C-alpha cells in the first residue's frame, strides 16, 4: 500500500480530506495550527494514489504528502 | 517463494505487475529485500564471472561456427574474391528458390555471408585452416568453464570475498594497469612478432614448433646487448605479398607507419612494437599506488590535498574519493563514459586506419563495424549518464560532499542547463536555417545562392596532419617545418604518402557539406548531453517537486497538481535522450555510410554536390542506395538480400510499434482490460479457464520502457539492413 | 590504503599545501628541490634537442640516455611546485 | 479609434503581427532593391 | 486537354518565380488541382467578366454576411422559443433550402 | 576439415560448461 | 586561393553552370511569344541571373570543383564580408532587440498591473524603448558598472539542489 | 456505529447492468453502501447506468469502496443526503463499517481521533535516501 503523511506545516483548511475518494484522510485535534486541526491518515491502506490531496494543497509545497509502494488489489482499485 | 523472492511487495502484488517489475528488478541488486552490502558485492562479483564466461561463449562459437561451416580455407587464398561465410542455414522454411539464392560463397549449402570482418581479423591473426579455428574454439571453451566454476566458487562460504578487499581500490589499479593492460599487451604483442608476422611472411609457427623457430634471426642478443634498432633493420618492402616469403623483411619492431601497400592494413611490425611499448608505459604506470610496501600513492591523499588557492573549486576534491569508493553507480558511471569514449574511439580508427589485411576493399564490413560501434558508444555515453543520476539520486551525500568539487555542480545546474540549452538551441536554429536556405536556392533552380562554408579547421588539421591539396603549407604539409624535419626519418616517409594517396580512408576530403552535418553532429551531442546532465542534476528536486529524492530514480509521476508533472523522475530525463543519442548517431552513420559509399564507388562529387541541401541525403543516399534492398524479393523473384529486406521491414515494424507505447498511455489500456475482464468472466465454457495473476495494463514507466525498447531496436534493424545491404548491392 | 590509514591532507583552509604531501621528500628542503629542479630542466631539455631537434631521430640513432633524460623535464616542474611548497611551509 | 480600439491594437498579438509584417516586408524590400547578396 | 489549368502567380523576389512554370496558353504559373476550371466550363462560364462579377457578387455576400452576424447578436438576437422550432427548421431546410437549391440549379 | 569426433569432443565441453553454468546459476539465485 | 578553390571569376565550372542555367531559360522561353507579359518577365529574369553571377565573379567569392562559392570563415580580412561584417551586424541588431525586452520589463515591473501590461503593451513607451535600445553597447556597459544587469544570485530563485 | 448490516433492505429499482462486480466481489471482497432517502427518485449509479433510489431505506452493493465514496459524494451534493453508511462484506460474510467510522464525516475533526502518519518537520527535512541506504527504513 502507499505511504500517506502530513507535515506540520498544515494550517487546517480540511480540503485534501474532501478531495479524498476513498475517505483515507481525517482532521483531527492538534496545538501547532491556528485553526487547531490538522490532516492524518488512519486507512492508508485503502489508498489508490490519485494525488488529490496533493493537488488539493495550498501550501507552498505539499503538507500532505504520498509516496507510492507495494501495490495491492485495493491499490491498484480493481474490481476484479 | 514467489516469483519475486527478493522483492516481498511485489510478492503481494495481485496482479500481473508482479512478473513484469519482478523480471525488471532482478538485477536491481542494492534495493533487493535483505540486502546487505557485502552480499551485493559478492553476487556482483559472481554475476561478472557468468558475463565473462558469456563473452568467451560467443567468441567460441563464432569460431567453431567459422571452423566447421565456414569457407575459411577457401576464402584464405582468394581474400579479395570469396566471400566469407558465417555459418550454415537451417530452416525448414525455406523454398528451392530461396535454396539455390541462398547457396553461395563456393559452398554446396546455404550460408551466411560473414559481415563481422572476424575472418580478416583471424587471417591477419595468424589462423590459416579451420584446424586452427576449432582448438581456439575448445580452448575458449575451456575457458568459459574454468570462469564458471570460478563465479560458483567464489560465493561458496570459505571462498567468499570480503568487502574490505572488494573496496582495496589501489591494489586493483594497480593491477589492472601492469598485468591486465600491461602485461596482456606485451602478450598480444609477443603474438605478433611469434605467430601473425612470420604467417604473413609465409612460415607456419604454431605450438609444435614455436619454441624451436626463432622470431628473428639474431635472437635476443640484439635485446640484451641493447643494440634494438637490428631489430627494425630490414623491413618488409613494399612489393611484399601478404602471406608469402617473397619480399618479406626479419624485422619484427618497425615503425614505418602508413599502410601495407598490399593489404591496405597497417604493418605488423608497427602494431607489435605499438603494442609492446604501450604494455611498458602500462606496466610503469601500474606501480603508481601503494600496496603493502610503503612506496606508492594514496588516492584519498591526492583528491584531500587536490584543492585550489583561496577556494577556487569550493572544497577541491575533499570527499570524492569516499563517495566514490562507497557509490557503485559513480563507478559504473565513469566507467560506462570512458568506454563509450573509447568505443566512439575505435570506430573512427578502424575506418581510417585499417588493421586487418584485405579488409579496406571488404565494404560491408567496414559499415558494419562503424555502424555498430558507434551505436554502442551512443548507449555507453547514455547508459554513464544514467547512473550518474541514479548516483545523484540514490548515494549522494552532501554532508560528505559540502562545498565539494562535485557539489558546486548542482550549485550552478541553473548556469550549465541554461547554457547547454544556449547552444542546443543556437546549433539547431542555424544548422536547420542553412540546411533549408540551401534547400531552397537550389528548389528554385539557383544553387549558386547556396551558403556553403568551408571547414576551414578541419581542413587546416587535415594539412597540419600531412594533407597537400589544401595548399595550407602549415606543420607537416610544409616539409622544412620543426614537426616535418624532426620526425623524417621514422613515419613521416610512409604516413605522407598514405595521407596523400586518395585511394584511402583517411582523412578524407570535407567539404561545406561536412561542415553542415558536423555542426548537425554538435546539435545531436550538446541536446542529449542536455537531457541527460538536466536529469542527473534535477534527479535530486527541483522547483517543481524538491523532494524528487524521496520519491527515488524511476517514479511515473507527481500528478496533476501543480500543472502536471509528467516524466519528472530523471529516469524520463534517460528514455527522452534515448531518442537523441539513436538521432545523432543515425546522422554521424549517414554522412558516414553517404560520405564512403560515394567515396568507394569513386563520385566524391556526389556528395560535395548533393549532401549541402537535405533532399540530396534523402535522394542520393536514402532513395538511390534503397533498390537493391527492397528489391530483395519482388513479384518476378528473390535474391539473396531478401533475409534484408524482410529485416528492413521488421524493423519498420517494430519502430512503429513503439509508437503505440510512447503515445497512448495507461488508463485506455486499463478501462479495455476491464472491459475484456468482463468479457472472459461472463463468457460460457471458456470461463471455467481463470487466471492467476488479475490482468493489468502495463504501468507507466513499464509501457515508457517498452516503447523505447521498440523504437530502438526497430533503429537497429532497420539501418543494419539498409547498411548491409545496399552496400553489397552497390559493390 | 584504506580510508583511515590516509593522511590528512586537505588545505581549503590555507595557502599552501602541508608538506606531508610531498611524500617520501617531505623534508628534503627548497634550496635542493629548486637546484635540482633547474638541473633536470637544463639536462632534460639538452636531452631533448640533442634527441630530436639538433638531431633526426631514427632506428639507428634513438639513444638511451637522451630518451630517459627527457623524463627529468616533468620531474623538474614536480621538483620546482615542490621548492614552492617547502619555501612556504618554512623548510 | 477610441482608447479601447487602441488598446485592443496593442494589445501582443496584433503587435506581434504587425512588427513581424514590417520587420518581413522589410527584408523582402531589401532582398528585391539589393537581390541576390551570398557576401558582403 | 493540354492546358493545364493554373489561376495562382507568384512575384519574381528571392527565386521563386521558377515556381512560376509552363501551364500552356502563354501563361505562366502555379497548376491548380482543385477542378474549379472545370466547375466553371461546367457551369457555362466562358468569359473573365462574369468570374470578376460573381467575385463581386461573392464579396458583397460576404459583407452582408458579416452585416447579419452583428446584427444577429448585438441588435435582433432571437430567443430559445425560436430556436427551439426544429419542426420548422426541418421543412425549411427540405422544401425551402435543398429543395429551392436544386430547383434553381436545375433551371 | 572438422571431424566428427571434433565436434563430438567439443560438444562434450559445451556440456560440461552447460552443468557448471546451472551450478552457478543456482548459488546466484540462492 | 584557399582550401584549394579557385576565385569563381576564373572558374570553369562556374562558367558552365551560368551558361547551363542560361540555356534553360532561353529552352523554356521557346513556349512564349515576343512582347508578352511571360516573355518579358523571363527576360527580366535572365538578366538576373546574369547580373548575379556576374556579381559573384566581381566580389571574389571562391568556387570549388563543384563550381559553386565557397564561404571562408577563418577571420582572414581577405574574406571578412563572408561573415565578420554580417556577424557584427546581427550582433548590434540582435542587442537592439534584447535590450528593447529587457528594458520595457524593467519599465513594466514597476507598473501597477506588470501582468497586463506584459499582455498589452504600452506602445508610446515601447516605442520610446526600441529607439533608445540604439545604443545599447553603452546603456549596458552602464549598467554593468553600476550593478543593475546581473541579480546578486542570493536573490533568485533556486531549486533545492 | 457497528459492524453489522441488516443485509435484507429493499434496493434501488435498477434494470441491470454490465459494470457491477464479477467473480471476484464474492470470492474477495464486496462493498455495501445504506442510505435513507426522503423520495423516491432517479440517480446515476457509479457503474453505468440510472437507478430509483426507493423511498425510504435503500442499499446496494458495490465492487470497490472508490465506487461506493463517488456515490456517497454525488447523494451528499444532489440530493443532500448525509445518512450514508459504508460497509464492506468479505466472503466469510463479515461485515466491517468503514466510511463515517466517528459516526461523523473525516471532514470535520472530533475530539477522539488520534494522528497516524504526521511528521513533526517540514517536508523539507527528510534524510537522504544515502543516510538509509542498506537500512529496511525509508525516507519519511
Ligand atoms: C515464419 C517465419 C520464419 C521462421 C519461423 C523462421 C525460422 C528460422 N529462421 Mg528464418 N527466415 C525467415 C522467416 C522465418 N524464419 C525469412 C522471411 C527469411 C528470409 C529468406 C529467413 C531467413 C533466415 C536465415 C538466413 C536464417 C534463418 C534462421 C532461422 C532459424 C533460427 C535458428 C535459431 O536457432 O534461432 C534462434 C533464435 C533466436 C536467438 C531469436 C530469439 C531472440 C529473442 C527474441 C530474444 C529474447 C531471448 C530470451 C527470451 C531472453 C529458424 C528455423 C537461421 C538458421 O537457420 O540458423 C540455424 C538463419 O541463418 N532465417
Ligand atoms: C594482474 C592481475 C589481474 C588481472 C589480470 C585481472 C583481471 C580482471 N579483473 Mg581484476 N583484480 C585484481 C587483479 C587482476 N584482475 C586484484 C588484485 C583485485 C583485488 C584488489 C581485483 C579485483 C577485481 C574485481 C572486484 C573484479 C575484477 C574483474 C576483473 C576482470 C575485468 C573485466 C575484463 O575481463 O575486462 C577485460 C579488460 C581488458 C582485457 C583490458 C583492455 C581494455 C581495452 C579498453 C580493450 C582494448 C580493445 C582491443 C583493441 C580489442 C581487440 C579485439 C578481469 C578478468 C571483474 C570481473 O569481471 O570479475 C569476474 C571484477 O568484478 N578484478
Ligand atoms: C594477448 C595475448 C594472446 C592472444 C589474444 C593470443 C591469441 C592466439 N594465440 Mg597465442 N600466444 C601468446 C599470446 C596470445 N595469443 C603468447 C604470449 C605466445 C608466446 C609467443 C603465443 C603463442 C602462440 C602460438 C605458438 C600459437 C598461438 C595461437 C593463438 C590463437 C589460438 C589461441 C588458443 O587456442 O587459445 C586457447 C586458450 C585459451 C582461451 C586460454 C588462454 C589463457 C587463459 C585465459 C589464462 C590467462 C592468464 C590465437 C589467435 C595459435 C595459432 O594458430 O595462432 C595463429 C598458435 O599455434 N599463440
Ligand atoms: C556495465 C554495464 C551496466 C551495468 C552493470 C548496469 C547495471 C544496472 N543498471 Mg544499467 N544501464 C547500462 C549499463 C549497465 N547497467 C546502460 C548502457 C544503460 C543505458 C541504456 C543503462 C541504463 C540504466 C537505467 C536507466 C537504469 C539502469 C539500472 C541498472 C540497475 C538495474 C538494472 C536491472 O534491473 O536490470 C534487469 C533488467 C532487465 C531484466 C530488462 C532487460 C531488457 C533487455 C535489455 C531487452 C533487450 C531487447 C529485446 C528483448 C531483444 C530483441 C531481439 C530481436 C527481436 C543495475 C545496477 C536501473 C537502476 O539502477 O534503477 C535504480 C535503472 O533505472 N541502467
Ligand atoms: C525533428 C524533430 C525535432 C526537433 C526539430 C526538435 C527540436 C528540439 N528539441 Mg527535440 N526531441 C525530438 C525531436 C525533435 N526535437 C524527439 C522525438 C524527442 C523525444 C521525445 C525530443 C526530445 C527533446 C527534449 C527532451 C529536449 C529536446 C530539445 C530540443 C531543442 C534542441 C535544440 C535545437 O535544435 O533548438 C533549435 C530549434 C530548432 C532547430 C527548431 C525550432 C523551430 C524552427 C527553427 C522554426 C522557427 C519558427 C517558425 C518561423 C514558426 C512559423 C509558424 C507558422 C529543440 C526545441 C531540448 C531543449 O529544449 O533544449 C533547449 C530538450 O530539452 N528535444
Ligand atoms: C597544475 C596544477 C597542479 C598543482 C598541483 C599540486 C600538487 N600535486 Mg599535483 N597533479 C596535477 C596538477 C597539479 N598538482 C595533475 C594534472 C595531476 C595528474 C597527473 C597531478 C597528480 C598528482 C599526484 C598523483 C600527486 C600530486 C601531488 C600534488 C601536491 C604536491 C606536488 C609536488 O610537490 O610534487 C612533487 C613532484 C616531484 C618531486 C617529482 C615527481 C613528478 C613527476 C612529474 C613524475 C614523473 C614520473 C615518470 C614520468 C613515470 C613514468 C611515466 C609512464 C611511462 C608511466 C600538490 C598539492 C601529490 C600529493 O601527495 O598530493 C596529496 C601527489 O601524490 N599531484
Ligand atoms: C427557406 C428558408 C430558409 C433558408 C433558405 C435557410 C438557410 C439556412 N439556415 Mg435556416 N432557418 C429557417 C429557414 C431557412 N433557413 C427557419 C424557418 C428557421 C427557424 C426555425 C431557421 C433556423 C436556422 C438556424 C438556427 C440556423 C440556420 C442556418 C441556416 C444556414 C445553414 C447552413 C448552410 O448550408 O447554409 C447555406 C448557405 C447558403 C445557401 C447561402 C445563402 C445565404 C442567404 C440566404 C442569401 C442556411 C443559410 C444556420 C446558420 O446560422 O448559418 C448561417 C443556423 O445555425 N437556420
Ligand atoms: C427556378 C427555376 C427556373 C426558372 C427561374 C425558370 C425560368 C424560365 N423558364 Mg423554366 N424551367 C425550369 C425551371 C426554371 N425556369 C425547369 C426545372 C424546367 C424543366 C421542367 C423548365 C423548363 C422550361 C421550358 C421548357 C421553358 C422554360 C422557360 C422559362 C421562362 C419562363 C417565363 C415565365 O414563365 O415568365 C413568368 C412571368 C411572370 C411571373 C410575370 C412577371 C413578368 C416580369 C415582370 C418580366 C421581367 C422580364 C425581364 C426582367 C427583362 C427581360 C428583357 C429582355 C429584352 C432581355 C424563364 C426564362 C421558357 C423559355 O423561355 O425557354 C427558353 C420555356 O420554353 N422553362
Ligand atoms: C524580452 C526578450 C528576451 C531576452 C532579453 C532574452 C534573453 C535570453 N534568452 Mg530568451 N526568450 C524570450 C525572450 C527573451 N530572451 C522569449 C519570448 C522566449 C520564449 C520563446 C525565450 C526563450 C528562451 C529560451 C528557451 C532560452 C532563452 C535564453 C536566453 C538567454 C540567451 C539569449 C538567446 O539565445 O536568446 C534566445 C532567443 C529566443 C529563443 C527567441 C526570442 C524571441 C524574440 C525574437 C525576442 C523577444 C522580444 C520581445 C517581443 C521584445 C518586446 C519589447 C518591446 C515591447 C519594446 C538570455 C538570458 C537561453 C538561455 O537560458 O541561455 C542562458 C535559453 O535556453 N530564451
Ligand atoms: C552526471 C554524473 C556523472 C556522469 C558523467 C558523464 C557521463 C560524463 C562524461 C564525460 C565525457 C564523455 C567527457 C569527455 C571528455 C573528453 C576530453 C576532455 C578530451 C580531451 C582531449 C584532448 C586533451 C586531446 C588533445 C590532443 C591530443 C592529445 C593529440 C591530438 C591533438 C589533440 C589536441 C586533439 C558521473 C558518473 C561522473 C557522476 C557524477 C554525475
Ligand atoms: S495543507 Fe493540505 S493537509 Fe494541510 S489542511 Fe491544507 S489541504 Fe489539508
Amino acid at each position: 500500500s502507499h505511504s500517506v503523511r502530513v507535515y506540520d506545516t498544515c494550517i487546517g483548511c480540511t480540503q485534501c480530506v474532501r478531495a479524498c475518494p476513498c475517505d483515507v484522510l481525517e482532521m483531527v485535534p492538534w496545538d501547532g495550527c491556528k485553526a487547531g486541526q490538522i490532516a492524518s491518515a488512519p486507512r492508508a491502506e485503502d489508498c489508490i494514489g490519485c494525488k488529490r490531496c496533493e493537488t488539493a494543497c495550498p501550501t507552498d509545497f505539499l503538507s500532505v504528502r504520498v509516496y507510492l509502494g507495494s501495490e495491492t488489489t485495493r491499490s491498484l482499485g480493481l474490481t476484479y | 517463494t514467489k516469483f519475486p523472492k527478493f522483492s516481498q511487495a511485489l510478492a503481494q502484488d495481485p496482479a500481473t505487475r508482479r512478473i513484469w517489475y519482478g523480471i525488471a528488478t532482478a538485477h536491481d541488486l542494492e534495493s533487493h529485500d535483505g540486502m546487505t552490502e557485502e552480499n551485493l558485492y559478492q553476487k556482483i562479483f559472481a554475476s561478472h564471472f557468468g558475463h565473462l564466461a558469456i563473452i568467451f561463449l560467443w567468441t567460441s562459437g563464432n569460431l567453431f561456427h567459422v571452423a566447421w561451416q565456414g569457407n575459411f580455407q577457401q576464402w584464405v587464398l582468394n581474400p579479395l574474391k570469396v566471400k566469407p561465410i558465417a555459418h550454415a542455414i537451417w530452416d525448414p522454411h525455406f523454398g528451392q528458390s530461396a535454396i539455390k539464392a541462398f547457396t553461395r560463397g563456393g559452398v554446396s549449402y546455404p550460408v551466411n555471408i560473414a559481415t563481422s570482418g572476424v575472418y580478416h581479423w583471424w587471417y591477419t591473426v595468424g589462423m590459416r585452416t579451420n584446424e586452427d579455428l576449432y582448438f581456439g574454439a575448445l580452448g575458449l571453451l575451456v575457458l568459459s568453464t574454468t570462469l564458471l566454476f570460478a563465479g560458483w566458487l567464489h560465493l561458496q562460504p570459505k571462498f567468499r570475498p570480503g568487502i574490505a578487499w572488494f573496496k582495496n581500490n589501489e591494489s586493483r589499479l594497480n593491477h589492472h594497469l601492469s598485468g591486465l593492460f600491461g602485461v596482456s599487451s606485451l602478450a598480444w604483442s609477443g603474438h605478433l612478432i611469434h605467430v601473425a608476422i612470420p604467417e604473413s611472411r609465409g612460415q607456419h609457427i604454431r605450438w609444435n614448433n614455436f619454441t624451436s623457430t626463432l622470431p628473428h634471426p639474431e635472437g635476443l642478443t640484439p635485446f640484451f646487448t641493447g643494440n634494438w634498432g637490428l631489430y627494425a633493420e630490414n623491413p618488409d618492402t613494399a612489393q611484399h605479398i601478404f602471406g608469402t616469403s617473397e619480399g618479406a623483411g626479419t624485422a619484427i619492431l618497425t615503425f614505418l607507419g602508413g599502410f601495407h601497400p598490399q593489404t591496405q592494413s597497417m604493418w605488423l611490425t608497427d602494431i607489435a612494437h605499438h603494442h609492446l611499448a604501450i604494455a611498458v608505459v602500462f606496466i610503469f604506470a601500474g606501480h603508481m599506488y601503494r600496496t603493502n610496501w610503503g612506496i606508492g600513492h594514496s588516492m584519498k591523499e591526492i583528491l584531500d590535498a587536490h584543492v585550489p588557492p583561496k577556494g577556487r573549486l569550493g572544497a577541491g576534491h575533499r570527499g570524492l574519493f569516499e563517495t566514490i569508493t562507497d557509490s557503485l553507480h559513480m563507478q559504473l558511471g565513469l566507467a560506462l563514459a570512458s568506454l563509450g569514449v573509447a568505443t566512439s574511439l575505435v570506430a573512427q580508427h578502424m575506418y581510417a586506419l585499417p588493421s586487418y589485411a584485405f579488409m579496406a576493399k571488404d565494404y560491408v564490413t567496414q559499415a558494419a563495424l562503424y555502424t555498430h560501434h558507434q551505436y554502442i558508444a551512443g548507449f555507453l555515453m547514455v547508459g554513464a549518464f544514467a547512473h550518474g543520476a541514479i548516483f545523484f539520486v540514490r548515494d549522494y551525500d552532501p554532508e560528505v560532499n559540502k562545498d565539494n568539487v562535485l557539489a558546486r555542480m548542482l550549485q550552478h545546474k541553473e548556469a550549465i542547463i541554461s547554457h547547454l540549452s544556449w547552444v542546443s538551441l543556437f546549433l539547431g536554429f542555424h544548422t536547420l536555417g542553412l540546411y533549408i536556405h540551401n534547400d531552397v536556392c537550389v528548389a528554385f533552380g539557383t544553387p549558386e545562392k547556396q551558403i556553403l562554408f568551408e571547414p576551414v579547421f578541419a581542413q587546416f588539421i587535415q594539412a597540419a596532419s600531412g594533407k597537400a591539396l589544401y595548399g595550407f603549407d602549415v606543420l607537416l604539409s610544409s616539409s622544412t617545418s620543426a614537426a616535418s624535419v624532426a620526425s623524417s626519418k621514422i613515419w613521416l616517409p610512409g604516413w605522407m604518402e598514405a595521407i596523400n594517396s586518395g585511394k584511402n580512408s583517411l582523412f578524407l576530403t570535407i567539404g561545406p557539406g561536412d561542415f553542415l552535418v558536423h555542426h548537425a553532429i554538435a546539435l545531436g551531442l550538446h541536446t542529449t548531453t542536455l537531457i541527460l546532465v538536466k536529469g542527473a542534476l534535477d534527479a535530486r528536486g527541483s522547483k517543481l517537486m524538491p523532494d524528487k529524492k524521496d520519491f527515488g530514480y524511476s517514479f511515473p509521476c507527481d500528478g496533476p497538481g501543480r500543472g502536471g508533472t509528467c516524466d519528472i523522475s530523471a529516469w524520463d530525463a534517460f528514455y527522452l535522450a534515448m531518442f537523441w543519442m539513436l538521432n545523432t548517431i543515425s546522422w554521424v552513420t549517414f554522412y558516414w555510410h553517404w560520405k564512403h559509399l560515394t567515396v568507394w564507388g569513386g563520385n566524391a562529387a556526389a556528395f560535395n554536390e548533393s549532401s549541402t541541401y537535405i533532399m540530396g541525403w534523402l535522394r542520393d543516399y536514402l532513395w538511390l542506395n534503397s533498390s537493391p534492398l527492397i528489391n530483395g524479393y519482388n513479384a518476378f523473384g528473390m535474391n539473396a538480400q531478401a533475409v534484408w529486406a524482410w529485416m528492413f521491414l521488421f524493423g519498420h515494424l517494430i519502430w512503429a510499434t513503439g509508437f503505440m507505447f510512447l503515445i497512448s498511455w495507461r488508463g485506455y489500456w486499463q478501462e479495455l482490460i476491464e472491459t475484456l475482464v468482463w468479457a472472459h468472466e461472463r463468457t460460457p465454457i471458456a470461463n471455467l479457464v481463470k487466471w492467476r495473476d488479475k490482468p493489468v495494463a502495463l504501468s507507466i514507466v513499464q509501457a515508457r520502457l517498452v516503447g523505447l525498447a521498440h523504437f530502438t531496436v526497430g533503429f537497429i534493424f532497420t539501418f543494419a539492413p539498409f547498411v548491409i545491404a545496399s552496400t553489397t548491392g552497390k559493390f | 590504503v584504506d580510508r583511515s590509514e590516509a593522511a590528512d591532507t586537505w588545505w581549503g583552509d590555507k595557502d599552501y599545501p602541508p608538506s606531508i604531501v610531498l611524500g617520501i621528500g617531505k623534508d628534503v628542503p627548497s634550496s635542493i628541490f629548486g637546484v635540482t629542479s633547474g638541473l633536470a630542466f637544463a639536462i632534460g631539455v639538452y636531452c631533448v634537442a640533442q634527441s630530436n631537434l639538433v638531431n633526426i631521430l631514427s632506428g639507428s640513432t634513438v639513444n638511451g640516455f637522451y630518451v630517459a633524460g627527457a623524463l627529468l623535464v616533468p620531474y623538474s616542474w614536480g621538483l620546482h611546485v615542490a621548492a614552492w611548497i617547502q619555501k612556504q611551509n618554512g623548510k | 479609434m477610441s482608447k479601447d480600439l487602441l488598446k485592443y491594437l496593442s494589445t501582443a498579438p496584433v503587435l506581434l503581427t504587425a512588427w513581424m509584417s514590417l520587420t518581413a516586408g522589410m527584408i523582402i524590400e531589401i532582398q528585391r532593391f539589393f537581390p541576390d547578396s551570398l557576401s558582403f | 486537354t493540354s492546358i493545364k489549368p493554373s489561376a495562382q502567380v507568384v512575384w519574381p523576389v528571392v527565386g521563386q518565380e521558377i515556381l512560376n512554370g509552363d501551364v500552356g496558353g502563354g501563361f505562366s504559373g502555379v497548376q491548380i488541382t482543385s477542378g474549379v476550371f472545370q466547375m466553371w466550363r461546367a457551369s457555362g462560364i466562358t468569359n473573365e467578366t462574369e468570374l470578376y462579377w460573381t467575385a463581386m457578387g461573392g464579396l458583397m455576400m460576404s459583407a452582408l454576411m458579416v452585416f447579419a452576424g452583428w446584427f444577429h447578436y448585438h441588435k435582433a438576437a432571437p430567443k430559445l422559443e425560436w430556436f427551439q422550432n426544429v419542426e420548422s427548421m426541418m421543412n425549411h431546410h427540405l422544401a425551402g433550402l435543398l429543395g429551392l437549391g436544386c430547383l434553381s440549379w436545375s433551371g | 576439415m572438422i571431424t566428427d569426433s571434433q565436434i563430438f569432443f567439443a560438444l562434450c565441453i559445451a556440456l560440461t560448461a552447460a552443468v557448471l553454468a546451472i551450478g552457478l546459476g543456482r548459488q546466484l539465485y540462492v | 586561393d584557399v582550401s584549394g578553390l579557385t576565385p569563381c571569376k576564373d572558374s570553369a565550372v562556374f562558367k558552365k553552370r551560368l551558361d547551363g542555367s542560361v540555356k534553360k531559360l532561353q529552352a523554356r522561353l521557346a513556349n512564349y511569344t515576343e512582347g508578352t507579359p511571360a516573355y518579358l518577365a523571363l527576360e527580366q529574369q535572365i538578366d538576373q541571373t546574369k547580373a548575379r553571377f556576374a556579381k559573384y565573379g566581381d566580389k571574389g567569392l571562391l568556387c570549388g570543383a563543384d563550381g559553386l562559392p565557397h564561404l571562408i570563415a577563418d577571420g582572414r580580412p581577405d574574406h571578412a564580408g563572408e561573415f565578420v561584417i554580417p556577424a557584427f551586424g546581427f550582433l548590434y541588431i540582435a542587442g537592439w532587440i534584447g535590450w528593447a525586452g529587457r528594458s520595457y520589463l524593467q519599465f513594466s515591473k514597476k507598473t501597477d498591473k506588470p501582468n497586463e501590461n506584459e499582455i498589452i503593451i504600452n506602445v508610446p513607451v515601447a516605442l520610446g524603448m526600441m529607439s533608445g535600445a540604439f545604443l545599447w553597447p553603452l546603456a549596458a556597459w552602464k549598467e554593468l558598472i553600476n550593478g543593475q544587469l546581473l541579480v546578486p544570485g542570493d536573490e533568485v530563485t533556486v531549486s533545492p539542489r | 456505529t457497528s459492524d453489522v448490516l441488516n443485509l435484507q433492505i429493499p434496493t434501488p429499482t435498477f434494470g441491470g447492468s454490465t459494470g457491477g462486480w464479477l467473480r471476484a466481489a464474492e470470492i474477495e471482497e464486496k462493498y455495501a453502501i445504506t442510505w435513507t432517502s426522503k423520495k423516491e427518485q432517479i440517480f446515476e449509479m457509479p457503474t453505468s447506468g440510472a437507478a430509483i433510489m426507493q423511498k425510504g431505506e435503500n442499499l446496494l452493493y458495490l465492487a470497490k469502496k472508490e465506487q461506493c465514496l463517488a456515490l456517497s459524494t454525488q447523494l451528499r451534493t444532489l440530493f443532500k443526503i448525509s445518512d450514508y453508511k459504508i460497509y464492506r462484506i468479505f466472503p466469510n460474510s463479515e461485515v466491517q463499517y468503514l466510511h463515517p467510522k466517528d459516526g461523523v464525516f473525516p471532514e470535520k475533526l472530533n475530539e477522539g481521533r488520534i494522528g497516524v502518519g504526521n511528521v513533526g518537520y517540514s517536508i523539507g527535512k527528510n534524510p537522504n535516501p544515502v543516510n538509509v541506504k542498506f537500512t529496511g527504513k525509508n525516507t519519511f
